[PDB]
């Protein structure tokens, strides 16, 4: 059968969730349906399947490969958890979705990394990626080696900054600088729009994030106050993929897919598309 | 022993000839490590192709001692025979380049900066990225946006801007139906090689260069010429080997330890940028 369960995870502008035409109960523009999972109470695991659309960079690249790769699908949201971590060692969020075959794909801002990579297949990377930081306007940093991020405590006061937690970029922190990862967890964010507005209001001095979703911040910053460091630096470059079960049929044909369309400029113009910035 | 084929393209891997008695001049780094080389056969130059020891090093060079230490295999390195990176050809079209000697076994793996792209893929196993790759315009230390800049969507004579003849970035170009009015402007200005477009840079009679992004910050290193825009046509550099490899799984893990760890970055600041 050639119809697919995927799954997605909203994050603006790769994934980005609508509310439906309630009279019509269909997607149109640009958008494809997506369904969530609600519960009805806390008592309970009952809920309903919400029926939303959804939209962005990641949605046009499943519409293409809808259509070049010959497959249908059935896309969800995932509320286990969010891009993926293994916790107690139990893979949640997308990676999860995928590694207990819920899902034949996961499709969204996922960051290819080695340790997702020993649970789940990647796709060649159809956008690059990586960790970088963002600050206000004038404030020095090196980049991640920068010792006010190494050894916070030699500084007085210490350096404030942080990450969203659970994600590929607090892994690489824990793997790599152990010290700085126990000291930023006092910083952790809840979201990308709670650190930004953190960082605007001086409470944060950096913000340690993913690349790509910085940087597409960074070109739509009301003022353009906030910048990634460099000039848009990306340390421990990589990018997204689409995750596959391991040994997955379609890991080919998706693989060809993707590079047909950079061959053909068309990677280059949702790129235009979707992630310029006025800054 | 794994036979690697490569191919000179620097930053990524420089071609010297050997010192008197055979060895290779030892020399240092912009950090102030010691330059890693390897002895690497390949033709010095209608005119017959006499293989001879030569050295070989630069970012792929040193990936390449990473990835055998790591992984645990030997290896020789020879340098492509006919000099080419590899494309389709028709004698029943047959890849040439370090493509065709992957394909006939001459090679085991290319270690080389091997633009990953789908004819390619089709017939080869690229790993993940151990480079991501794009183009960029080099000019002299003038402001364009990039691929979207209204001084190369709206060529004029007052402003040339060019590639290389034949180039892959000269047939990327010819391809793409959106880029004819850009690709018609370069083709009056196409220079021979990279070297003399980029003489041409520096001598105000070339405005711009459009070529590979990394090549064009490695040259932005010696600085009177500057890298301006937005990266354009991106994709990446992979290790190719063929389909049956066993080796695949292990070399793309090892690639993507290397970018998490800053090993690739630390490549990056020895080789690209100064
Ligand atoms: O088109 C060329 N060379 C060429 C020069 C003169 C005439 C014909 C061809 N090189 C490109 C493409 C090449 C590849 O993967 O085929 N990789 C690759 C890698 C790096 Cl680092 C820089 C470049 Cl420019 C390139
Ligand atoms: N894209 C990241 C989430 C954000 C981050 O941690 O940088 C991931 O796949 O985990």
């Amino acid at each position: 059968d050639n119809h697919l369960s995927i799954v997605t995870l909203e994050e603006a502008p790769f994934v980005i969730v609508e509310d439906i035409d309630p009279l019509t109960e269909t997607c149109v523009r640009n958008t494809v349906p997506c369904r969530k999972f609600v519960k009805i109470n806390n008592s309970t695991n009952e809920g309903m399947n919400v029926k939303k659309c959804c939209k962005g960079f990641c949605i046009d690249i499943l519409k293409k490969l809808s259509r070049t790769v010959k497959f249908t699908y059935d896309l969800y949201l995932v509320t286990n958890g969010k891009h993926g971590k293994k916790v107690n060692n139990v893979w949640n969020g997308m990676i999860g979705e995928v590694v207990y075959q819920r899902a034949v794909m996961a499709v969204g801002s996922l960051t290819i990394n080695e340790e997702r990579s020993e649970v789940v297949d990647f796709s060649v990377p159809f956008v690059e990626t990586g960790i970088s930081v963002m600050v206000s306007r004038g404030t020095q940093v090196t980049g991640l080696s920068d010792k006010k991020f190494q050894r916070p405590h030699d500084y007085s006061p210490p350096f404030r900054f942080g990450t969203v937690p659970n994600g590929s970029t607090e892994r690489n922190i824990r793997n790599n600088y152990p010290y700085m990862h126990q000291y930023m967890t006092r910083f952790n964010q809840r979201g990308v729009e709670d650190a930004l507005v953190s960082l605007k209001t001086g409470k944060l001095d950096a913000f340690i994030y993913d690349a790509a979703v910085l940087n597409y911040k960074a070109g739509r910053d009301e003022g353009c106050k906030l910048v990634t460091i460099g000039s848009g630096y990306i340390f421990a470059t990589t990018g997204y993929g689409i995750a596959l079960q391991k040994g997955s049929p379609w890991k080919r044909q998706i693989d060809l897919a993707l590079l047909q369309f950079v061959g053909d400029g068309e990677m280059e113009e949702l790129e235009t598309l979707w992630l310029t910035g006025i800054c | 022993r794994l036979k690697i084929v490569t191919i000179h393209q620097e930053p990524f891997v420089y071609v010297k000839p050997t010192m008197s008695d055979g060895t290779c001049k030892e020399e240092f780094t912009v950090n102030g490590d010691p330059v890693k080389k390897v002895i690497c056969t390949g033709p010095n130059d209608g005119s017959p192709r006499h293989t001879v020891p030569q050295c070989c090093y630069g970012f792929c060079i040193d990936l390449l001692i990473k990835l055998a230490r790591t992984m645990n295999f030997t290896y020789e390195v020879h340098l492509v025979a006919d000099g080419k990176f590899g494309t389709q050809e028709r004698v029943k079209k047959e890849w040439n380049g370090m493509m065709g000697e992957l394909l006939s076994g001459q090679a085991d793996m290319i270690v080389a900066p091997l633009t990953i792209n789908n004819e390619r893929a089709q017939y080869i196993e690229f790993s993940k990225p151990f480079k991501y790759q794009g183009l960029t315009i080099l000019v002299k230390k003038t402001r364009i946006t990039g691929i979207n800049d209204p001084r190369l969507r709206n060529p004029s004579d007052k402003f040339i801007y060019a590639t290389v003849k034949q180039s892959s970035v000269d047939i990327y170009f010819r391809r793409q139906v959106e880029l004819s009015t850009m690709y018609r402007h370069m083709e009056k200005h196409n220079y021979e090689s990279a070297a003399e477009a980029i003489q041409a840079v520096r001598d105000n009679k070339l405005h711009a260069f459009i070529w590979d992004s990394a090549v064009l910050e490695f040259e932005a290193s010696q600085c009177d010429l500057v890298t301006t825009g937005e990266l354009f046509f991106r994709s990446g550099f992979g290790i190719g080997m063929r389909k049956d490899s066993p080796w695949k799984q292990n070399v793309s893990l090892s690639i993507l330890k290397s970018h998490e760890n800053g090993f690739m970055e630390d490549l990056d600041k020895t080789w690209v940028r100064y």
